[PDB]
């Protein structure tokens, strides 16, 4: 496959909705490439709409765990979890294509989860723990103050790649090799 | 001719027999050496049984490190520095059991998986490898002093944590010898006392790859 | 037969531009950049379009690669696919004589709900998507973006002979045999 | 497969509903057979219910583009889109089996498409551009006057193969090799 | 070869999905093959599961307790319900978790309503208390708690961060990153 | 090779799923192949099934009684209904179960309502009593009970722990772990 | 190789599923291949089917009567209408059934209502009586009954145990187990 040629040249590929199926694939891909060459950089292509916080922090911790530096590249979209994984690459790395759409926003619950108010006090203490962790993670990777991340991810914050570089999500906007 | 091994042990029954790079043999050459380990016998082609009962049979293998040496292990795990030696022993002893028949390893008195050379041991390897260089300069009416700041710079630049002392042998070759060999041929350090001090001093710490050795002879 | 096309360096859009289709084409564009970076990738487009981030994923990749992209419209280039059709190299960008190039402004498929502060941002984005779609289709067609905005106000269906006059394509592809 | 044996002897096979999936397959099949032998005739078997105008004109332009002459053969049905592809073969070719059902009719919209009257003025100018193109295409391949095609495809015009030859859709009704 | 096959070749079973009858049967097949390959080399278990299923839990639980190989459980992003019990089910001196893993312990539930006579429901409730007591007994000899503390803590959803799942006894070490990045 | 293929190579059939016409037909194919490979070496049967299906039960039951190889049934996490009868259907001196396995015996049921005339329903009820009596007769010569005791005990859901499915006669030994862990 | 492929290599076709147009077409392909491989060696037919389908029945029925190889039918857990006719359709001196197999004979039915004019329904009823008479004529020369006895017995569902499907003439021997177990 063309994906197998990318993985042979050490490019993991996010591509799809970050869920339990997609996170488990990427962590398997990150650890194999750590075992093949622990000193050669893994490249991560991100065209994902995000979603899933434990699937985020499964991918996030694994790409922070491996000895190989992660070169994240946003393709067309790094929404929600995908944008945290985009900032999760190594400094001096974390490219994005010039018309990529970085979208940061606070965690949500997809649909209503029912329960007693003691059950919902805990599902809300968790979604604030998920929110604070999403803002703490996106602060040491962007250089922001987390409180700035909380004010900015209050709503959907769509970043163009040229202003995701100013935000600290990425470090360089990826110049084209041919003008075309 | 009775074979290379059976003669050298029949001449010298008390010997140390080194089977260097044992995994590079074919797997059917161990089966010749099974009863060398258990019975002390290896009947040659002429039919004379040779006494191996007084030999020290040393087998040398790189199995389980001809790859795992590279740091990091496939997956998650705690520790490193002494749990990568336990990772080394588990990797090596499993590569030995994979490669050797279990009746070969049954007959070995001791399998010693070796330590990677620590940073403090590579410092003492410098004393051991300059002594080969200084021992050659005794034959040239020279002496080779090597200052203690120059022992540290060779020890940093020669320390690979996964090869050990053969990269240090290259750094002593590249930095002491290859520079000292032209100084002998320039006749700038002929029968005297090559001191070999460091100059940039590499601040004694941090990287010292902007530092350089200088060779001057006195007396 | 697709593998024979890809062996002769023809990527093939074919389907609805979505996250599945954009990810395939970007994988195909980068492999063909690695195989021959100096030999032209040909892109066959029979797509109904759709998807703006899937558009700009394909768009940026076919602009990134060193190989010039020869886009060829087969029967249809709509919405996101007509932007990819104009996204080929100048002196290239063919289309078959009965191809249907359809340019129109970005839309939301279905209603997205929310507070008016949420919808102020989903509308600032669909205007950022609209302006980017008109800025992209201006440096590839030679138009003034304001002309693109007036023309993509509605569905603008272009015949291939008038997508050449529009600047979407550069030549209408003559048949090799009359038949 | 038996289809692979047909394609090895240069027979593309329409078979199914003309849509974006089926048009993309046939264009891939037409160009491979142009590359294999550009001087040996591609045969096209048509048992399709038609549908799809841009999928029609994708197949239509490709079978007109290739250097190989296209021998269209109607199997049991060529119903709109597929009847245009049946007439789209080379003159002196375009067979049909004796009980084939050629069905020509004007383009339609499958289901209602909503919108403002300025949106629907354009979706109707397009369905008249689709209608005129379907009648212009079926005029230089049948020898009719496009206005005769417009009067005849006003409704469903089912043609028997013996009267699709008189109409100009096909050129010969295919005689059986054994009586049986 | 899949990347999962490379993990299984280096003796890493992978939970990954919802613990059900399909997923438990796979892991037990994976645990016994790796016991047969090397019974003395440690099986590593990666857990990113939302849990669910008690007999599928205790199928995986008993098998990873049965095998001679020590089980190194590693929580990836989530160990919920049945998966947090499997996370504690690893060997002491093992049971890692990544620093942003989410360990979620809570009492067993019935997914949806099961109907029946009150004699049928007296037994489906004596079983869900037998399932609850077994879930608290299992999570007591693996965490060092007193089962009554487990019952008070799993009264509701108890989400544990990995740094406080180590203090709870679910895991033994929070897994440090090999590179800072 | 799958991990299931390695189990089948070492003569372990695997029930795993809902006992239906698809699952019974697989196991009977697996039982007869292993009879043909080694008729004197024991087939092991792993059971993690929720049961269901009586003719699918008695298809598996008769085949594992037909083969010359002794059947070592092992309950993994659950043997419910049709699967607990298959668990007792192993050879005496065999029939293990893991310590937290859940053996569930209960009388046959109709999943959903089957309509018809009262002469049709007199026969569908004479069959569900023939199915009930056969389920109690089968579970009597494999447990050593009196069938009437089986009828009184499977009146409702009777969930057995593995330690009390050994006292009941469903299994013969509760399977000790090879490592403590 | 699948376990079914090993059965087919030793000339065992396998009914297994609902007799429909998909299942009948498979078995007829399997019956004719095994006729071409060895026309003198017996094809064995394993039946665990709930039946259904009359033209799918008579497609399988005519093919297993057409082939030169004698058909050894074996009922596994169930032979319902259609499958019980195929069970009786084996060769005399053959037609085994396992001891807890459930042979179910009953008259043909219409699954669901078919609408139409009364002239359409006069023909759909003359056909379901032609299907009924053919099902009773077929099950008479294979059981030795009088068809009128078959009509009185298949008036309702007639569930036969294997020991009383031998007395009925559906099978010829109840299949003894090779090991007691
Ligand atoms: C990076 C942060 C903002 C995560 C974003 N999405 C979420 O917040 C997701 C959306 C979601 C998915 C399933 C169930 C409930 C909620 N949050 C979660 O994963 C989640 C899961 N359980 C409880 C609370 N939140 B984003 O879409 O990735
Ligand atoms: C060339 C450009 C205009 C591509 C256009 N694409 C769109 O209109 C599509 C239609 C769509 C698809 C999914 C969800 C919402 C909307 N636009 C988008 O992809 C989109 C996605 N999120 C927000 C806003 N628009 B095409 O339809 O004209
Ligand atoms: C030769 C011409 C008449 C082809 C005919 N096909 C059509 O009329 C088809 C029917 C259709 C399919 C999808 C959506 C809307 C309409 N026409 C089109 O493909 C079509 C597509 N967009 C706008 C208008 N018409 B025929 O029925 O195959
Ligand atoms: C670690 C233990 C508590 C596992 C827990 N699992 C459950 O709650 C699950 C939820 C469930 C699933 C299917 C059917 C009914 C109920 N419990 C069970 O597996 C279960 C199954 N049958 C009866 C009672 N409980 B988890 O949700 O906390
Ligand atoms: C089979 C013995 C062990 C007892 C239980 N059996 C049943 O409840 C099952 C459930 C079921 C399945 C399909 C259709 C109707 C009913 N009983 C049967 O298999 C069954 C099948 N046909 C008629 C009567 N009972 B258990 O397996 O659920
Ligand atoms: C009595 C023997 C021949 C078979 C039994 N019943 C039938 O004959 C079956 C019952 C059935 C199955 C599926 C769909 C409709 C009807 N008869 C038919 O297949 C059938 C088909 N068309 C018209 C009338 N009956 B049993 O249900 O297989």
């Amino acid at each position: 496959n063309p994906y197998n040629k990318l993985f042979e040249e050490r490019i993991i590929f996010l591509g799809v909705q970050v869920d339990d199926a997609s996170a488990n694939d990427i962590m398997a891909q990150l650890l194999v490439l750590e075992s093949l060459d622990p000193d050669r950089d893994i490249t991560m292509y991100i065209n994902s709409p995000g979603g899933g916080f434990t699937s985020l922090m499964a991918i996030y911790d694994t790409m922070q765990y491996v000895r190989a530096d992660i070169q994240t590249v946003c393709l067309g979209q790094a929404a929600s979890a995908a944008a945290v994984l985009l900032a999760a690459g190594t400094p001096g790395k974390r490219m994005a294509l010039p018309n990529a759409r970085v979208l940061i926003h606070q965690p949500s619950l997809s649909g209503v989860i029912q329960g007693q108010f003691s059950d919902l006090e805990i599902q809300a203490a968790e979604i604030e723990r998920m929110r604070t962790l999403m803002e703490t993670t996106l602060a040491r990777h962007t250089g922001k103050d987390a409180g700035v991340i909380r004010k900015d991810t209050d709503r959907d914050k769509i970043l163009t790649a040229e202003e995701a570089k100013d935000y600290g999500i990425i470090d360089t906007v990826l110049e084209y090799r041919k003008l075309s | 001719e009775g074979g290379q091994l059976t003669e050298k042990v029949r001449r010298k029954p008390f010997s140390v027999v080194l089977f260097d790079a044992i995994e590079k043999a074919h797997q059917e050459i161990y089966n010749s050496l099974l009863q060398v380990l258990e019975d002390g016998r290896l009947t040659d082609g002429q039919g004379r049984t040779v006494d191996f009962k007084n030999t020290v049979l040393i087998f040398t293998s790189n199995l389980g490190t001809s790859d795992i040496s590279k740091p990091v292990g496939l997956g998650f795990s705690k520790g490193g520095g002494e749990n990568d030696y336990e990772r080394m022993k588990q990797k090596v002893n499993d590569e030995l059991k994979k490669h050797f028949r279990p009746e070969f390893l049954n007959r070995i008195d001791d399998i010693i998986v070796f330590h990677q050379l620590t940073r403090e041991e590579i410092i003492r390897m410098v004393d051991l490898m300059i002594s080969r260089v200084a021992g050659q300069l005794k034959s040239k009416d020279m002496a080779l002093v090597l200052t203690d700041a120059a022992k540290a710079l060779l020890a940093k630049r020669g320390f690979d944590p996964v090869l050990g002392a053969r990269p240090l042998r290259r750094t002593i070759q590249r930095e002491i010898e290859d520079q000292l060999s032209e100084k002998i041929l320039f006749e700038e350090v002929g029968p005297g006392q090559v001191v070999t001090v460091d100059v940039d001093n590499w601040d004694g710490e941090g990287p010292g790859e902007d530092a350089v050795f200088t060779f001057t002879g006195t007396r």
